[PDB]
This record gives structure tokens, C-alpha cells and sequence, in this order.
């Protein structure tokens, strides 16, 4: 897919925060 | 004596050496990042000049060719007047630091960054920003906190890329430069390939989260090799005089900004200025100060306009916060030019002309990293008669070169590669009227003139310049910011793009407190404005002319 | 809404459009004439600068390469410093309009004439002058009458040609630009091929009759879409102080001006000026500023030296009104130059040197219409020591470029073509002394130097700077005006040419009272002077030397 | 009425002509010397400008291309910005004549030297200096005696050559320009091929003996055609105030100068200066006017330090007259540069970088005698941060061109030829700190960078800046003069060279009385200093690197 299609990157700080919010919870 | 500090910025080792070179400047640091060494110096005047009513800050980024192992090109074989990359870097370093000097500071300051060594593999400017931060930290000059900077890229597979090299930036869909302090982002200049607003805000938050290493290392450097802090005391406020004009002749300020006609509003206000200066000219006890009472009134005007905007009142021109000024769009306005467009947004007007040529008309950019051929040139002109004033009609200054790069940044993603279109292109945007962001009118005019000349651009691109006024916990986002409002806002951004995604983003924050959600709301309002403008543009010309111009090679 | 006015200038449909482009300048007009479109904007400041004692008027004529659908040349690929053509055209537009602004107007006025499109067949300067007149008529700024301009060529078969194209100019024997109002002519800039004075006068009256259409169209456009006139107060004259100094001190100034020694007169008139700034400089703790007294003194002096010139008395130097100053001519002054000449007329001296080169030494002119090669260059240098002052040494100014172009116009008719003389000729005229018209001593010196080098010029050329003072119904023509008599005159005409015809004519009228008979008497006296100076020139060198100098290139 | 004076300057006939050309300048002379004709004009302002505290003297040396019979190269085919040779001649004419105007003379003076003819076989600068001397002698402007100038070359068999031609300078081992007066020598600008100090002083004495003819001829020309001498009366010294301040604060300012801490000194002195201003100044009758006392206090400081230097007491910084400030030498300070060095001498630092290129990178000089390719260039940069100040960051000024030609002269003798090293060398000396002679730290950094890069330079070369304070019959030679001490001295010289001989010598004597013995003692102390600096330098890098830098071509 093009760049515009791709979603939130894995190093995106907000994605990391959501991930740690799921692992912690 | 040489105090060297080493830290890890990403995967790159940065070396900040002080004490050895330039020991007579107020601050001087040698920054070595990825085999790129830059010597940054900061000299601050020890006394304020008599009559100095403005802060004289100067930033001079210089790229010496010996850093690349080359002898300068040209007839004189010496480096000369700043190139365009050195003027853009000078303004990229100048923009973040100026808001951070304390209010009332009027001593002259001159930052001079000199690239002295380079491997030619990475841009030498994030090292000049790190060096400016470290020099202003070890100097002692009144400055607010260490700043940091970082360039971000984006490749769909890898994700965001910190401090991308010149080879990493050839396959990336973003080229963003974010600068900020430990708790706020202060500057964003980016270019992109139709990336969503989410992807362009995640980059700003990635860069903000990444250059905190620079701030920590400049705080340790300042706490180790720092000069004693200057004994400069911020002047106190005329609380009394302010709390006075506020009532004595303040309700008339409220009833003078409810006029949308510039003449009437200006006259009625000016009459108030005189009425109130006389009523309490200077502090009351002696009534001696003159400009004091005129500028305490100017502060009650700034606060009044902002309070009204935030409280949900009609703007100075009667519009609401989400209204774009009326647009008049014309294509084909000049008979014998390859492409032409007259774009009017209210009282802002840009006459953009696109010309096509052959490979012999391409510009030879003698860069530090070598020699390139630029087959696209956008030249933004801002003649003083656009603001109804007389002035110098000379060479482009820093403001025109930066406003031409913002427009080029907005339009670049749509332009055809040399394989698709084997011709040089020179867009020339002349600002005939200005009461707002004329750079975004240059982006719209460029799109129109290029689709009128026949250039196979991918899609129509439009730009919008906006602002944000935050007063405590209440904030208001202003669409299509005016010229008067440009200095009245807390964050003024400028978003260009197509109907799919952003192709350029410039932001210049001045306050602390603009969270992520505020930026998402502002960028959504910018998207709706841009889509409105783009839809009105498609009613004139929607696609590149079927056949090339009648006068083009 | 855009008001558009269309009229017929001779055979060309001329369109003036206002209200669409540049609606933030005091006046703006887009002029389309013969597929040439020029945007002209005038901005006048609302209030004059504090302490300003001169009227700042600035005209900037710019040719944009995209008008021709071309990309600029040069390393930077952008329009930078104005070319010689742009400088000359801005001066040409400036000359006719400065005397029209009322006396006492100190507000800054800036005119900008940008060529936005062209078909490369006509000179865009006439359209620029039309746009200047229209914009000044719509601005509301105090201005005296609409001006009209026209270019005239000549052919022996067709007669006079109005606004000739480049192709017509190739065959034409005349290239004259005339500008004037409904009642008078105010500017003539001509380049002829040995045309009699009758033919030049007929061309000036042809142009005056022709551009009445321009004047009428501008008047109608100003009536339709003119901005309200400015409320400007013509300052009153201090007739009490005028009569006071012309009564008590009247005969003193006259006696002073009967002195012929310059230094004695200045010493005798500084004294009188101190006495005047004493007897009447106080009335109520000061009658009026020191400058005011010196201004009424200047004005009275002026009035008296013009009453003396008109009444028949000797001139400031003792000469009659038909005397050419004593001439000293020399050739071969410099040993190693290809050709040299020292021409002295009174206190005006010019050292002119002619050099020969090959076809590689021709100047590559980048013209809006293409790329030409100049095989003749005339450079005029006016150093401050020619007048005995310490000035600045640097790039040639407006006046040096204009004077050099006038000398080139006065000599170009005699230059051989490349077929007979396949060499490049560069003439440099250094003005070593100036107390008159240096440009016409540069024409005489260029003729002498070219003959000395061996260049096969057709015939000798000489020039004479003339003047006319007209008080009421009486007038006097002054031959070989001095540097002090330049501002005293009402018309300043400079005629160059050979003994058979006129090669160049430049007129600058300021009063609305000069008829055709006065210009025939003026051109007859100018002929007598030019033929006396040619008689004296032919005694030194009469024809080019049989052999070229020691070094051909 | 031309006046012509012929005289013999060696075996050349010099012709001075006055009265024919430039008769409105204060003084104008045409000098013809060996088929080189130069017109030199001097103009002096009649009245000093109000609010003028410094003496404005400017010299402008111009080489006109038509003198050589050539059309100038370039796009504009016209002489434009001054070349390096022109700026260097201007400063060479400016050095000997600035100190000769009476101190307190504030009228503006402008000298213009135009080269109008040449046979391309000798340098016109000597003729320019002769013309300057003659014009200043004829002008009448207060000027302390006619000067003379001469160029000296040296050959082992011929001996000394007076005014060598361009051909005689190819086989010569010296290129000295000595300027002086009948009883003193005021300027020496030399470049030698490792000549002994005896052979370098014997040439300044041969030169002083040989140009006395110029002074005699100028005296006769002035006693025959000189204008009356201006009635300029020097402002008498305020012996009263001087005596009172000397008595009250002699020990005060004495002690103030016996402290080496820089800031402490400034403090203590400002306190004694503000105390001195408080008394004896003000508006009350008897209080001396305004800053006159303040400037008398400055003078009282000057006399103090000088009397301290000649009495054998320690210098301002604490050093003796024979100590060279601590040197910190480093080579290879930058990674990607071909050669680099950091030379610190106390508070004078230089970052010298050497870069190697190819034949295409050689500079094209369009000299008056033709076109020459330069395969060695040295560019000296003096940024304002070097001194802790803020200031313009643009083109190199006269000061930088002259200091870089002095460092070039110092290092020129050791460079290889295009047969032993077929490369182009560019040396850029960045003055990162300045508190002394930066040009000699640039000579030492140039040597160290050229050997760090692998250039086969013949031997190490170092330079020392010296001074001499003569207080009556006692004198004191100061080694490694500081920036503060630069103005106190009565003779500042700069001796570059290796351990075998002198390679450059610049003297600027300012008084009369320096005999040959004082110039033998001074150069024998500068030999000791230079040999100490060479000894310290050789402990870092002695010989050129084994092989050309790996990154270099």
C-alpha cells in the first residue's frame, strides 16, 4: 500500500503508549 | 580546560567540546555528529543600545567548502553571499530561539554556526541546532531552557526515521524538522508525500520524544562548563497604569473592535488612544512617561482582541472562526505566458506564472555535498505595494526565500519526474496583495498555473494558513488567519496538501500547553478548510490541460 | 468590480484595467497594448517624513523573463539587478512626471512598472508610461494632468511612424520618445540619423498630436473609477518676508550676482545670507527657522538671476547668450591607448579613450526579446573629483548610465557596421572636470578618440547643452549652459549631431508656454553652436587616421 | 597652463604634469614613469563635518583596462568591484600618508589614483605613490612633508635593483616596497626568499637613499606650482587640565595599570575615569567642556603605559619585553579536511585549513597585464566573534585582504612549484580569537596545515609581530605585541621567516628617530622570537607527511 494508506507506525510514541497500556492493564 | 561531553542521539554519537576554540565569545561549542563537525559561537552585547526598541538577534549559518575537501566554485574561488540553503538554515535556527529570549531583553545577540567538517552523507544542520543550544546554555545570556532539534523521515516499512541521511531521505515520504524545549514543541518545518494528518503529528511527537537526549546533554554541559548567569532583571509591570486605562478608557476599546471597517475602527481607536494618554499620560503621580501610557493601551488592545476571539465573538473582519474569505480564481490571465493564474483569497492576491524550458535552463546548485541540477524553481516575490507601502525593490530577502521554500514544499510532491516530463519548470509567484498568508496563495496559484500550462501534475494542491489563541484552558482555532491576527496568536501553522494528505506543514508555537488533542483539532479544521478551497479550485481547472501550451518547447 | 476602458491609440487597441489586481496600492492599472501587458502601481505615503526637505519619488521598471515565456540566464536563474534597459526606462518614466507633482509635496511616491507579458515585437516602455499616467490619475495623489507618451520612427517613404515595432525600427531613421500633457510637451529622448531640425520638430509635434488619445482615455477612466482626490494644502508664501528682503536687500543680491569670480561671489553671497539671517531672522523670539530665511534668500536670488538673464545682462560668468566657452582639444594624449582625446570646454573636461577588440569582446546582452551582441559600448564615468568633492567610488548610478546612453545615442549614427569594420569598439569617457554638460563633451571626445584610433567613422559629431529661460512673454536662449544655470532654466535641451543633421536630441520642459517658434529659435541657436564647435574640432583631426593604432586588438 | 617637471629616478625618467587635467580637484598630477601613466587626484573638504571625531581618509587605486589596450572581461564588460591588487595598492598608498596628516585634522580627504596607460612591463603602484606625494604637495592640505616610495629587488650577482620590472622580479629574491620621507622611513612591505636580516635592512636603506630624488622633485614642483597652504591651526593642548589630572591621579592610573586581570583593570580604570569626569567637568563655569576631560583621561593613560614600558617595569599582561606568550600547537583537528591546524598564541588562535584540488580549480586573475592562473591562494577570515563583538558577516574587507596577503607573503617562499607538486592549494585561516597579530598565527597555522596535508614545503616557516616604544633617547623593543599595545607603540613590525632567513617583513614606523641600530636590535630580537616559535612548532610536525592525505586526490 502507499504511505498514505499505512496506519500508525510501530515507533509512533502513541502506539507504544497504547501497547504498554494493554500489557500493564 | 577543554570540557568534552559525549552522548547518544539515536544511534549517533554526538560530541560537544567547549573550552579550546573561540574562547573570547560568550559561548562557543564544537559539535561533532556523524563525522559532521560544526563550530557554533554566540556573542551577546554587554550593554543595551540607547534607544533600542527591538531585540537585534542574528543567526548566520555558513557552510565552508573546505569541510568537504573542495575549493569553492566561481570566478573568485571564495565563499560569498549566503546561498539559499544557508539562508534557510539560518532561519530554521533563528525561528525556535527567538521566542525563548526573555521579554524586554534588548542586548544584541549573534549566533554564528560554521560547518568545518563533513563526510557529505548527512545534512549539517541538526548539528548546528545542537551547537546553538549548547552555546546558548554555556553563555549565561538570559535564554529559556536548552532547546533540541531533530529531523524525521518516514518509510512505510521501517516507520519514522530519526536524523535521516541523504540516502535515507531519497526513499522516504517525509522530511520534517522539529525543534522544541523539554515540555513544548516550538518549530516544525516539514515536507511530505500526501501523508495523513495523523502520520504528520506522530512525527512531531516522535521527534519531540527523541531530542530529549540533546536537552539532557546540554543541561549537563551547562552544569559543568557554564559561565555565571547574566544579572539581567526583567522590567516590572505598571500594574496600576494598566488596571487604570483598563477602566478609565477600556470599554471604548471593547466598542471599537466591533467595527469591521479598517478605516473606521482605526480612527475611533486612535481617538481613544489620545483621549486616554491625555487622561493619565505617564504614571498618574507625575503623569510624566509618554509612550508608557500609549503602550499600556496597546497591551489592553491585544488582551481585548484575544479575549473576544476566545469568548466566541465576531473577528475583526466579522467572520467566525471557521470561515474562509471569499475566493476569486482565474486561469489564463496573461496572454503569452505558458501558464498563469490569479488567485485571490479575500484581500490577499497572488499572480503566479509557470514557464517551461529545456535541460540547459536547469539551475546548477553548487552544494557542499557536490553539484546538483535543480529542474524546478519557485520564486516568491513580495513587492511592498502589496501592503500599500513604499520600500526597497531589490534582491530577495530571507522572508521571500523562506516563503518560496514553503510554497515549493507544498507543491513538490505533485510535480512530474524528469522521466515523465523532460522539461525545466520555473514558477514565479508575485504577491500583488497581502493581508494574510501569501505563501499559501502561492501554493494554490502554483497548482493552478501548472495545471494551466499543461504540466502533468498528480493532483491539485491547496494551502491554508491558520492560528490558535489559547487563553488559559479555553482555545480558539482561527481559519484563514488575517495579517493583523498573525502577531496576535499563540500558534500559527500553515498546512498545504491535496484531498488525500498533507504535502507540507509549518508550525511556530509560542506557548506551553498545546497538547496533542489541540493539535488534532487544529489539523482537522485545517483539513476542512483545505478541502473547501480545493473544491472551489476544481470548478475552474480540475486537471492538466489536454495539450501543452502554445509557446512551450 | 473591475473597470475596463478600451480605446484606440493610432491603430493599436489599448486596454486599461483597474480594480482587479493590486487593490492595496494607491493606484493600480494593468495595460494591454499590442499583445504587451504591463502592470503599473503607484503608492503614495499619507504623511511626509519628519524633517524631510526633498520630494522622494522613485520609479522602478522591471521586465520579467516569464513575460517572454523564457527562463532567466545566469547562475541563479532569477531576475536580480536591473539591466541597462530597465534603468534607462525607469529614468525615462521618471523624467516627465517629477515636475508635475505640486511644489511642496514631500510625501514619498513609488511607481512600479512590471512587464507581465509580451510578444517580443514592441518595446513595453510606452505601455508602461500609459500605465503610469493612468495609475497616477486613479490614485488621487496630487498630480498635474494626465500625461501621454508616444514613440516615433521615421522613413523617407512612409513619413512618421507611431509606436514603431522593432522590425520597423530596423529600417527607421528616427527613434524618438515624446511625453507631455494636453497643453505642453515635457520630455523628448531622440536618436536620429542626421535628420534636419525641421524633421525632429515635426516628429515632436506628431507625437504630441498622437498621444492626446491617451490623455483622453486616462481622463475618462479617472472619471469612471477614480479615487477621491487628496486634501493637500499648498503652503502659503511669506510675502511679508519676501518683500522685506527684496526691498531692504534687493540691490545687494543683484550686485553680488554681477561678480564674475566664483569664490568672491560665494564669499560675497554668504555674507549677504548671514546679514539676512540676522536682520529678519527674529520677530517674536525668532521670525522663522534659519532654513526658512535661507529658503527665501535662495528663492529671491533665483528670481533675480532669471530676471537678469531675461533682461539681457551678462550671465554669471560674463558670457553673452550665444557664446560657447573657450575650447582646448587634444588627441593622442595617452601613449599606449588605441585612441585617446582630451576635450576641454571651459571648465568641463573629458578624457575619452577608445579601444578595439575582437568579436569575442562584444557584450552579450540578455534582452527580454532575445539575446543580442553589442559591438559598441560607451561607458561614462563621473568621479566626484570632477566637481571638487569627496564622494563614493563604485557602481555607476542612474545619471552615469543615462549620460553614457545619451552620448552613445549622439554618436551611434556614425559607427561603421561590422561588414566594413569587424571589430568591437569600447569608448570610455572619464569626466575630469564638470561645470556644464559633461555628456556633450563626451560626445565630442568620443568622436575625436574614434578618429584617433583609426575607426572609419562617417563624419565628426559634436554636442551642445542649451537652456531656455522664459519670464512672462519674454524668453532668452542660453548657449552652453553652466552647472549653476541648470536649475535656472525652463527648458534644458541637448542637441548632438554633425554639420548636416541632428544625431540626438534630449529636451526637458517644465513650463506650459513654449511654442513651436520658440523651439525653432532654440534649435537654430543650438545648430550655430554645434557648427562652431565642429569647426574647431576639425582643426585637430578631421578624418580617421589612415592606419590603425600600433595594436589592432 | 601646464607645468611639467622631469627628473631621473635611477635610470628612469619620471615626468610630473599639473595644471591641464582635473583642475577642480584640490590637487591633480599626471605621473609618467617608464611608459606608465597614472592620474592622481586629491580632494580635501573645506570644513570639518560637525560631530566628527575621526579623520576620514580614503584612497582608491583603479586600474583601467583600456590602459593595457584591452576590453575588460566579464558579462558587463565594465570595470567593477576593486580587485585584490587594487585594494592592496590602495592600502599601500594609505599606510605611509595617514600618520603624516596633523593629529586633530578632521577634514575629509580622498585620493584617487587612476592608471591610464601602461606598457605591461612594470607595476604602476610606484607611479601611484609618486603621484600621491606630488598631488598632496601641490594641494596645500596640511601634510607633513613630501614622501617618496621605491621598489627593491635583490639578485646575488647584481645586488639591489631599484624599481625592478616584471621580468626582473622573476629572477629576484626580494620584492620590497619602501616608503618614507627625507629623514625617516614610514613603510616597508617585503617578501623575500629566505634573506638574512642584514640583507633585508640593507634594502630598506638602499631604498631610503634612492627615492630622495622623488622628494626633491616634489619639493621643486611645489615651490613652483603649489597652491597656498591652508590656514589650519592645531588645537593647542590644555596644559592646565593635563597638569592637574597628572598631579592628582598619577599614582592612581599608574597602579591601575599594574594589575593584569583584564576585567579588574577595566573596573579600576573606569572608576578613576568616572571620578575624574565628576570633577573638572559639567556645565558650571570652570568645569571643562563635556568629554574633553574624558579624553584627556585617555591620554593620561596612554602616556602612563608608554612610560612604564620604557622604564623596565612589567607590561600590562605581566610579561617582559622578550617573552613569547604560551603556545599551544595542534595538527589534524578536523577529520575530513586535507590538512588542518589549530595555533594558539595566548589569546590569538587560528584554525588554518589546507585543501588540495586540481588544475581546473586554479584561480583566473584578470590582471592589467593579462590573465594569470594562481595555483596557490590564502584566504584570511576575521569574524567579529574573534574579539567578542557582534558585527556584519559579509564580504572580506580591506583589513582581511591585507592580512591574508601578508600571510601569503610569509609562506610563499616555501611552496613547491607545479613541477614538484601539480596541484592547486587553498589555505583558509579562520581567526577564532584575536588578541595580537592574527596574521602571524596564520603564517604558523599555514605552515603546520601545509605539512599536515603532505605538501612538500621546503621548510617550516613561522612569524612574529613586534613593537618598539621610543620615549626620547630611550627605547624598548616589545616581543609578541598585544592588541592593546598595538596603538601605544611607535613602530610595529612583523617578521615572518624560517630558521635560515626572513620571508616577509612589514614595518609601519610612525615617528622620526629610529636609526639603523634600533632596527638591527629590533630585528635581532625578532629573530630570537621567531626561532623560539619554530622550535616549539617542530616538536609537533617537523617535515611534510609521508604521503598525500588519503582522502585528497
Amino acid at each position: 500500500v502507499p504511505a498514505n494508506a499505512t496506519g500508525r507506525a510501530l515507533n509512533d510514541p502513541r502506539e507504544k503508549r497504547r501497547l504498554q497500556r494493554e500489557a500493564e492493564r | 580546560n577543554p570540557v568534552t561531553k559525549q552522548f547518544q542521539f539515536g544511534q549517533s554519537t554526538v560530541t560537544l567540546e567547549t573550552g579550546r576554540i573561540a574562547r573570547q565569545a560568550t559561548g562557543a561549542v564544537l559539535v561533532t555528529m556523524d563525522d559532521v563537525s560544526v563550530l557554533v559561537t554566540v556573542v551577546g552585547a554587554k550593554s543595551p543600545a540607547e534607544g533600542r526598541d527591538f531585540f537585534p538577534l542574528s543567526v548566520h549559518y555558513q557552510e565552508k567548502t573546505y569541510a568537504a575537501g573542495r575549493i569553492p566554485g566561481g570566478f573568485f574561488k571564495r565563499e560569498g553571499r549566503p546561498s539559499e540553503k544557508e539562508t534557510l538554515t539560518s532561519r530554521l535556527i533563528d525561528r525556535p530561539i527567538r521566542p525563548l529570549f526573555p521579554e524586554g531583553f534588548m542586548n544584541e545577540v549573534q549566533v554564528v554556526c560554521t560547518v568545518v567538517s563533513t563526510n557529505k552523507k548527512s545534512d549539517p544542520d541538526i548539528a548546528a541546532m545542537i551547537g546553538t543550544s549548547a552555546a546558548l546554555a554555556i553563555s549565561g545570556i538570559p535564554f529559556a531552557g536548552p532547546i533540541g532539534a531533530a529531523r524525521v523521515g518516514f518509510h512505510p516499512e521501517i516507520g519514522y526515521i530519526l536524523n535521516p541521511t541523504y540516502e535515507q531521505l531519497q526513499s522516504s515520504s517525509l522530511d520534517m524538522v522539529v525543534a522544541g524545549t523539554e515540555d513544548a514543541v516550538l518549530m516544525v518545518e516539514s515536507e511530505a508525500d500526501e501523508l495523513t494528518e495523523d502520520q504528520m503529528l506522530g512525527a512531531v511527537l516522535f521527534a519531540h520524544d527523541e531530542f530529549q537526549a540533546v536537552i539532557r546533554a546540554v543541561k549537563e554541559l551547562a552544569a559543568e562548563a557554564g559561565k555565571p548567569a547574566w544579572d539581567w532583571k526583567a522590567p516590572a509591570e505598571n500594574t496600576v497604569l494598566v488596571n487604570a486605562i483598563k477602566a478609565e478608557l477600556g470599554e471604548a476599546i471593547s466598542q471599537a473592535y466591533t467595527i469591521t471597517i479598517k478605516q473606521d475602527r482605526y480612527n475611533r481607536l486612535g481617538e481613544l488612544r489620545d483621549q486616554a494618554v491625555a487622561l493619565f499620560a505617564g504614571e498618574e503621580e507625575g503623569k510624566f512617561p509618554a509612550s508608557e501610557v500609549k503602550d499600556v493601551f496597546g497591551l489592553l488592545e491585544y488582551r481585548t482582541v484575544r479575549e473576544n476571539i476566545v469568548n466566541g465573538k465576531p473577528r475583526i473582519d466579522g467572520r467566525d472562526t471557521r470561515t474562509v474569505r471569499p475566493l476569486r480564481i482565474e486561469v489564463g490571465v496573461l496572454g503569452k505566458t505558458h501558464g498563469s493564474a490569479l488567485f485571490t483569497r479575500g484581500e490577499t492576491q497572488a499572480l503566479v506564472v509557470a514557464t517551461l524550458g529545456t535541460a540547459r535552463d536547469a539551475q546548477l546548485l553548487d552544494t557542499l555535498e557536490g553539484e546538483r541540477k535543480d529542474a524546478f524553481m519557485l520564486h516568491y516575490n513580495f513587492p511592498p505595494f502589496s501592503v500599500g507601502e513604499c520600500g526597497r525593490m531589490g534582491s530577495p530577502g530571507r522572508r521571500e526565500i523562506g516563503h518560496g521554500r514553503l510554497a515549493r514544499r507544498g507543491v513538490a510532491a505533485m510535480l512530474p519526474t524528469q522521466d515523465e516530463f523532460p522539461y525545466t519548470i520555473r514558477v514565479v509567484s508575485e504577491i500583488t496583495e497581502s493581508n494574510g498568508s501569501s505563501s499559501m496563495a502561492s501554493v494554490c496559484g502554483a497548482s493552478l498555473a501548472l495545471m494551466d500550462a499543461g504540466v502533468p501534475v498528480k493532483a491539485p494542491v491547496a494551502g491554508i494558513a491558520m492560528g490558535l489563541v489559547k487563553e488559559g484552558e479555553k482555545f480558539a482555532v482561527l481559519t484563514d488567519i488575517l495579517g493583523d491576527e498573525d502577531h496576535l496568536g499563540d500558534m500559527d501553522f500553515k498546512v498545504a496538501g491535496t484531498d488525500k494528505g498533507v504535502t507540507a506543514l509549518q508550525m511556530d508555537i509560542k506557548i506551553n500547553g498545546i497538547t496533542e488533542e489541540i493539535m488534532e483539532i487544529a489539523l482537522g479544521q485545517a483539513l476542512e478548510a483545505r478541502l473547501n478551497i480545493l473544491g472551489q479550485m476544481n470548478q475552474v481547472i480540475a486537471k492538466p490541460r489536454a495539450e501543452l501550451s502554445e509557446n512551450a518547447p
